[PDB]
């Protein structure tokens, strides 16, 4: 009809209703995200926790972290059958 | 001149004369052009604050 504004029509909607959706989700997962892999916490040590955070870690994960379960059974079960049988 | 016994080029020219403003202009734009302005000035403008926070974000 006449002179109009087709440009400044973006304050009714900004541009990418579902590219802002993502980029909403985008900065609360990039901004509530550690600063370089903060909170590890591995150590661990109280009587049976001296055995976990050390058995039990995944710096081996190899088969002896098992056996020494079959090792330590093995040694209470020769004892259970010396005062049983 | 060419025509010798027009005796209407007088007339003519009295009418041609006479008839300078046969009107005027229009320019009435003078609050319809502000209400414009206003409106599309604030909507660019929040525009363009709008991106520029986008731009930051």
């Amino acid at each position: 009809v006449s002179t109009l504004i087709p440009p400044k029509v973006v304050s009714s909607k900004n541009i990418g209703s579902a590219p802002n959706a993502k980029r909403i989700a985008n900065v609360v997962h990039f901004y509530k995200s550690l600063p370089q892999g903060p909170a590890p916490a591995i150590k661990a040590n109280t009587r049976l926790a001296r055995y976990k955070a050390k058995y039990f870690d995944g710096d081996n994960a190899s088969g002896k972290p098992l056996w020494h379960f079959a090792l330590g059974i093995i040694a209470f079960g020769y004892s259970m059958e010396y005062y049983f049988h | 001149s060419v025509l010798k016994n027009t005796s209407v080029i007088d007339k003519i020219e009295s009418y041609v004369k006479q008839y300078k403003p046969v009107k005027i202009d229009a320019s009435k734009q003078l609050q319809v052009i502000e209400s414009f302005e206003k409106h599309a000035m604030t909507n660019a403008k929040e525009t363009e604050s709008l991106v520029s926070k986008e731009l930051k974000d």
